[PDB]
């Protein structure tokens, strides 16, 4: 009989990387910064 | 009066810096979260693909060895 | 005067906290862009790797039955 | 003669990624925001 | 008296600041030492993987030279 | 005719993985850890 189909191993289709969002603490770090000009104390 | 000026800025600021420490706790824990993932699955990758190429390389050496055979 | 001397160094603090908060989030900006490029070429690499194998699958099938063809 | 075993190239055994521990310094911010409300001032 | 309660008051919030600055320092250096590790050896793994591939493509270049050798 | 050249598929030398240079960043903190004992308090 002729050969089989070849299986040339694991199915690397599975691997997979998240990607991060973390945009809106990065906003919020911000915008606190610019906030904390708010609280400078003015005798 | 202007201690409670001082006083009250002071909450102020210390309510926007807990803010600001939670919302810089949150971005490391995602940022943790994310490239370890990203790190497990690279060392998959690695490990599935020297898998592969190893059955890649019995395969080519059949192959040869077909080849010898006929030849 | 000690008012004097505690709204001048609470407003050092702040002024210095306010740096350290830029810098932190340049520097979560940063990481972030670093940590979507890198997922974004791991995924580019599982899927072109992911191609090439398949390339290289119906290779070795043609030259198997090539082979079938020959024996 | 026969021909020789095909070295298929390098060895990417030796790649590796490391794993990043930072939940001590996660959980002392955690802890750092909950213990400034010890710090806010009530005159 | 209410002056010494600010003083002492601020000076525990700086501190507690100041720890929070020295552990976002290590979080960020922990983890831009893990990111550019994971980018080193995706860029190895990208150029080790060119290399193994173009190994293949002449593998299998010289297997159909063969085969039409053959035929 | 003979075979042509194999075309394995795409080129992955376009792949590229960038590197996070945020030590500006990380110093400033660091310094500003320690620049925050010029701000204590001593009445």
């Amino acid at each position: 009989h002729t050969s089989p189909d070849v299986d040339l191993g694991g199915d690397i289709s599975g691997i997979n990387a998240s990607v991060v969002n973390i945009q809106k603490e990065i906003d919020r770090l911000n915008e606190v910064a610019k906030n904390l000009n708010e609280s400078l104390i003015d005798l | 009066e202007n201690q409670k000026l001082i006083a009250n800025q002071f909450n102020s600021a210390i309510g926007k810096i807990q803010d600001s420490l939670s919302s810089t706790a949150s971005a490391l824990g995602k940022l943790q979260d994310v490239v370890n993932h990203n790190a497990q699955a690279l060392n998959t990758l690695v490990k599935q693909l020297s898998s592969k190429f190893g059955a890649i390389s019995s395969v080519l050496n059949d192959i040869f060895s077909r080849l010898d055979k006929v030849e």
